[PDB]
């Protein structure tokens, strides 16, 4: 099965690394995230990361790093003794494999040396680890607080940090004079970064925070200006955390549906595909066809309504809003179809651990055929409309163009990724949710990724997509909802409402929660923006003990500085329009 | 004292224990109704069932209950054998065919330890399509509420009442499926000790009556330790 | 003037189209024999992942058990439907129904006079007492679903 | 006269600070009602979206530049409380630190509660912070009868 634990000490990269340091150091950990986890001690990280950096086919993407607590797992048979681990995910894109390095950390010694120099989008990550957790990076250029402002204390994913706003004091404005005095004065102390211009004459700060439209959010970007040029860019972000890690602990299995739906406000059921696909790798469930057929269904339909926000909006501000708005009415289809299906426009909350919450209503398929056929015509208005127009195309040739060596070592995935000549899909590359059933291709931009080739391959994508769907439409197979199996929650409801054991199924799970035994599942999908993945860590309870959810657009919010080195201002607009960012999903 | 095998894995346990106290001690997830530390074993749920071999080479033995097997040294068990997890699903199946469909109006719900052994054990279907029995209830004072068709037979309320605290008028009637726990005659149960039987029954037979004047669930509840 | 007869001035309707299983209004439902479906049974709000339900339990001396009182705060509620959902006797519901609007926050918390309401809405036939086994008022024991007769244990035949 | 009061209901000036989520519905509604809304000229701030400890002086400056008529509309359980962000990082609510007159839960609300928040906060414009003692009567209470009388819906298996 795809869910039953494996070791994956046969895997070659296992057996390199054995023949290359021969024995002991490595303990290879049992576990269903599907790729090998390696303990590798802190003193030879650095060397270890570089042999594999430098291997025959090379991992050549660091796709997440972060840190775990692990004092309190009672369950920690074979693991070596630690007070906190810091995990390290690598993929290999030539492989098409991937590998997990845990580095094993006391308490007393919370020190290892930074792993930016070999992945320069590590340096965000190991501020993140700076200020949730406490390990302090040695040889860190600006170890900083990147979350929280810059006089908490306290670091917020430590188990003895209490999770919740009611522990602490409420909302008394104690505070709220001394931010307002911090604020007012207002000025540089050359600290944000390495600012090694001065403060003078020669350059001047801008905080040039968009709070417009089409800003994906509220958010500063300060900026050092020396001839109108970016000498030097600082996010100052954060502002939009909303703790759904540390609220992941505190939830049950199923009640965190809901908070899945708002780590990306446009994703929807996207964004809790990867979530229930996690737990059902830690309960063992196999889903039915129909389940799989239902999700594929629901994932393409709002994978359509937000690629047609970026088109729409990528004309919008570069371009003539005239006809796209038209879109806006063809989004109320695509969501009368949401909510006739689920039940409310945004946040669905409606995938569950081993299926889907209702069944379809019996008028689904005219709604979807009407729609189905009707789309076609506009999206080729659509397509005439933005590959053929001129003015916006001969602006958007050239405008901070990257390509796949730039994208490989800034973790960026999607269609920032496809748009060089790189193909790799995960849809294709790793089947989920029954994708490998499924006929669609691939487009790819070539070797020069901009905003015009960004724009023509999410149409391109688009197309597919409604291709997939009405592979949906006509090939959705007959059966059940839901899987039958004890750790499907919740059971079907009909059979709770007349049988004894089905209702004290369901009376132990939607109170008391789900009992997962301890083991440790990881699942990545495409979403609408890049890779969204989902590591989650059970203790054998019926809460999470740990929940990391990546999201691609911190690593492509992390992106813009090395490209954006040696523009204006308006290039700047012009590209943090076209990169595929929403503050909510990089402050999750 | 002694070594026992355990689906592969070796362990040290204590001689003069029974299979089921041993692997309770070790972590390892058995069900059981009727077993009880304070009371024994008596063998009669049947729900504790492992699959015990006669050595290392055996693979195919016999099924035991853990509660009446001496954990001796030498003993080769095997809780997670699919014919024993048939088996105790089975005994849940048989349990629940005669249940009533109240642990929404069910006092122990939340509390209730066939709630938890079914669980554990993973029965969530009925196949069972035929009428259910039933039985009158009694009145046992103003502390506990009487609600026998919830009772399972586990026996663990006569073995406690009559043996360990030696009390006279709480009994079992009748025979076959028809087996009713109880008093003689309505009136309020006359020992010192009654109340622990709402802790002793593993389910809503007995249940406190002061608390469900102004019932809660357990997760609602907020607890302390106190004297 | 063509351009302003083909984009044509957007008029407000005054009738809404919503689905039959849109997440609005939290309402409380009845048997179709009249009385209240809600056995505070408190499922519903230690499903809720916000914890906005509060409500007791109580028991009448015909045994039927109803909630003293009943408590939704409406502030803080997101209409996510995981209490429609954990509900084993379809007492609350979630209607189509998004008109709400209020100048004090104080007056969000909906009672149990502001839930109830007097039919069955989304499932106008099920009734959860009559496959309970407890009995009640027009339900003595073996008047269930399923269930026979009680054979008392001193009955003549073996 | 109340010549004065008629020119306040008749006409008012939207400042939108809807945030990352949350917004999508009211700009659905703005398109259809309605780069006119400018900073320090608006007497009416609609704040959708989460309210965070750390974005908070933001929406306290923004709300002293305004003129001394401020009117406040919390859309969305996120606004007018913590919502489902009962956490470390979310100020619950954005009425602990800023006068709220208008609360319209949902999450998010729909553009005709938008609507229903213009007619209640013109209602409230009209009767003078506009209680007048008139407000005690609660649209809790207003339409109580109406919704209690309610008995049929439709099944859930229909589209
Ligand atoms: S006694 Fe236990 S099994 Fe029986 S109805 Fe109550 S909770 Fe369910
Ligand atoms: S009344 Fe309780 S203790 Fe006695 S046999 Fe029945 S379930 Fe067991
Ligand atoms: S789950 Fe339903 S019946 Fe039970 S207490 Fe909640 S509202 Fe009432
Ligand atoms: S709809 Fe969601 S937030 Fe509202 S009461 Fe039900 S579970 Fe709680
Ligand atoms: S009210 Fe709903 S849509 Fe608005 S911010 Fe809160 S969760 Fe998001
Ligand atoms: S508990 Fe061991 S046989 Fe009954």
């Amino acid at each position: 099965p795809a869910w039953q634990t494996r070791d994956h000490l046969d895997d070659p990269v296992i057996g390199e690394l054995r023949n290359r340091f021969g024995p002991d150091a490595f303990t290879v950990q049992a576990t269903r995230t599907g790729v090998p986890v390696v303990w590798i001690k802190r003193e030879q990280l650095l060397e270890v990361g570089d042999f594999l950096k430098k291997l025959p086919k090379p991992y050549v993407m660091l796709f997440d790093l972060h840190g775990m607590d692990e004092r309190l797992r009672t369950h920690r048979e074979g693991l070596p003794a630690a007070d906190f681990s810091v995990f390290y995910h690598l993929i290999s894109i030539d492989r098409n494999r991937d590998i997990m390095l845990k580095v094993a950390l006391a308490e007393n010694d919370l020190h290892v040396p930074t792993f930016t120099k070999l992945f320069p989008n590590a340096n965000w990550y190991e501020r993140e680890t700076w200020d949730l957790f406490g390990i302090t990076f040695d040889g860190h250029p600006n170890l900083r607080r990147i979350m929280m402002p810059q006089t908490w204390k306290g670091h917020p994913l430590r188990k003895d940090y209490p999770a919740r706003a009611t522990e602490f004091s409420p909302f008394e404005l104690t505070k709220a004079k001394q931010d307002l005095e911090m604020e007012a004065l207002t000025f540089k102390p050359e600290e944000w970064g390495m600012k090694r211009g001065t403060e003078n004459e020669d350059f001047m700060f801008l905080n040039l925070g968009p709070n417009h439209p089409s800003a994906h959010g509220a958010f500063r970007i300060v900026l050092q200006l020396d001839g109108e040029e970016i000498v030097d860019c600082v996010p100052d972000i954060g502002y939009h955390h909303r703790g759904a890690e540390k609220m992941g602990e505190r939830q049950s299995w199923h009640s965190y549906i809901p908070y899945t739906d708002r780590i990306e406000y446009l994703g929807g059921c996207v964004n809790e595909m990867p979530y229930v696909l996690a737990v059902e790798k830690l309960a063992g469930i196999t889903v039915p066809d129909r389940v799989n057929v239902i999700r594929v269904m629901l994932s393409e339909l709002f994978r359509i309504n937000s690629h047609l926000l970026y088109i729409s909006t990528f004309i919008q501000d570069v371009g003539a809003m005239t006809p796209v708005f038209f879109a806006f009415t063809d989004r109320q289809k695509i969501y009368d179809l949401v909510e006739a299906i689920t039940g409310f426009r945004m946040h669905p909350a409606w995938f569950r651990i081993g299926g889907v919450a209702h069944d379809l209503p019996r008028g689904w398929d005219r709604l979807l055929r009407e729609f189905l056929d009707w789309m076609p015509k506009r999206l080729a208005s659509y397509e005439k409309a933005a590959l053929q127009n001129t003015i916006l195309k001969g602006r958007s040739q050239g405008v901070a163009a990257y390509g796949a060596k730039e994208a490989l070592e800034w973790g960026t995935t999607g269609a920032g990724l496809r748009a060089t000549g790189i193909d790799f899909d995960v849809r294709k590359a790793r089947p989920y949710s029954g994708y490998e059933n499924f006929d669609f291709e691939i487009p790819v931009g070539g070797g020069v990724s901009d905003c015009y080739t960004r724009v023509m391959l999410k149409v391109e994508e688009l197309r597919q997509s409604l291709r997939i769907l009405e592979q949906c439409l006509n090939n959705m197979p007959e059966g059940p909802f839901k899987a039958d199996h004890p750790l499907t929650t919740p059971p079907p409801k009909e059979r709770t409402l007349q049988h004894i054991e089905t209702l004290i199924t369901h009376f132990l799970q939607v109170s008391w929660g789900p009992v997962m035994p301890a083991n440790e599942s990881f699942q990545m999908i495409e979403a609408t923006k890049g890779i969204n993945s989902y590591y989650l860590t059970s203790d054998g309870s019926t809460m999470s003990y740990r929940t990391r959810v990546r999201t691609p657009s911190f690593a492509h919010l992390q992106q813009i500085p090395a490209a954006i080195r040696g523009s204006l201002v308006s290039d700047l607009i012009v590209y943090l329009g076209s990169i595929d960012f929403v503050m909510s999903d990089v402050d999750r | 004292m002694a070594t026992i095998h355990v689906d592969g894995k070796e362990y040290e346990v204590n001689g003069a224990d029974n299979l089921l106290e041993a692997c309770l001690s070790l972590g390892l997830d058995i069900p059981y109704f009727c077993w009880h530390p304070a009371l024994g074993s008596v063998g009669a749920c049947r729900q504790c069932a492992v699959k015990q071999y006669q050595n290392a080479e055996d693979t195919r033995g016999r099924l035991v209950m853990s509660c009446m097997t001496p954990a001796s040294d030498g003993t080769f068990i095997s809780i997670d054998d699919e014919e024993a997890k048939q088996f105790r699903e089975s005994v849940v199946e048989w349990l629940m065919t005669n249940h009533p469909h109240d642990c929404p109006v069910c006092e122990e719900g939340g509390n209730c330890h066939l709630q938890d052994m079914t669980v554990m054990t993973g029965h969530s279907f009925r196949r069972y399509r035929f009428t259910k029995r039933t039985h009158r209830n009694q009145d046992l004072g103003p502390f506990i509420s009487h609600e026998m068709n919830r009772c399972i037979a586990c026996y663990r309320c006569v073995r406690y009442y009559k043996d360990y605290a030696d009390g006279t008028d709480l009994g079992v009637y009748g025979a076959h499926d028809n087996v009713y726990f109880g008093r003689p005659e309505d009136g309020t149960l006359e020992s010192e000790f009654s109340g622990n039987l709402v802790e002793i029954c593993p389910t809503g037979v007995f249940t406190d009556k002061t608390h469900s004047e102004r019932y809660n669930r357990k997760w609602d509840m907020q607890f302390a330790p106190s004297i | 003037h063509a351009f302003a007869k083909r984009e044509t001035r957007m008029y407000p309707e005054e009738p809404v189209y919503l689905p039959p299983r849109y997440r609005g209004r939290i309402v409380l439902t009845r048997d179709p024999d009249g009385e209240e479906r809600c056995v505070a049974c408190n499922l519903c709000a230690v499903a809720c992942p916000v914890g906005c339900i509060s409500l007791q339990k109580a028991e009448t001396k015909d045994g039927r058990w109803y909630p003293e009182f009943f408590r939704i705060n409406f502030s803080r509620c997101i209409f996510c439907g995981l209490c429609e959902e954990a509900c084993p006797t379809t007492a609350i519901q979630l209607t189509p129904d998004f008109e709400m609007g209020e100048y004090k926050r104080q007056d969000l918390v909906y009672e149990k006079e502001d839930l109830l309401i007097s039919g069955p809405g989304k499932y106008p036939e099920y009734n959860f007492y009559r496959m309970a086994g407890m009995a009640i008022d027009g339900k003595d024991k073996g008047e269930a679903e399923n269930e026979a007769k009680p054979i008392d244990v001193k009955s003549l035949l073996p | 006269n109340d010549m004065v009061n008629w020119g306040r209901k008749n006409s008012i000036w939207p400042y939108n600070f809807g945030l990352s989520c949350c917004y999508v519905e009211m700009v659905t509604s703005f398109t259809a009602v309605h780069l006119r809304a400018s900073p320090r000229q608006a007497d009416l701030m609609v704040v959708a979206g989460t309210c965070f400890t750390k974005m908070a002086p933001v929406i306290q400056r923004l709300y002293d530049q305004m003129l001394e008529p401020k009117w406040v509309i919390s859309m969305g359980a996120c606004a007018n409380s913590g919502g489902m962000y009962d956490i470390y990082s979310v100020v619950q609510g954005v009425d602990k630190f800023i006068p709220v007159d208008v609360y319209i839960p949902g999450c998010p609300p729909r553009p005709e509660a938008y609507m229903q928040a213009l007619m209640l906060l013109q209602e409230s414009i009209g009767k003078e912070q506009g209680v007048y003692r008139a407000n005690m009567q609660s649209e809790r209470e207003r339409k109580r009868g109406e919704r209690i009388a309610v008995t049929n819906l439709r099944t859930p298996d229909e589209i």
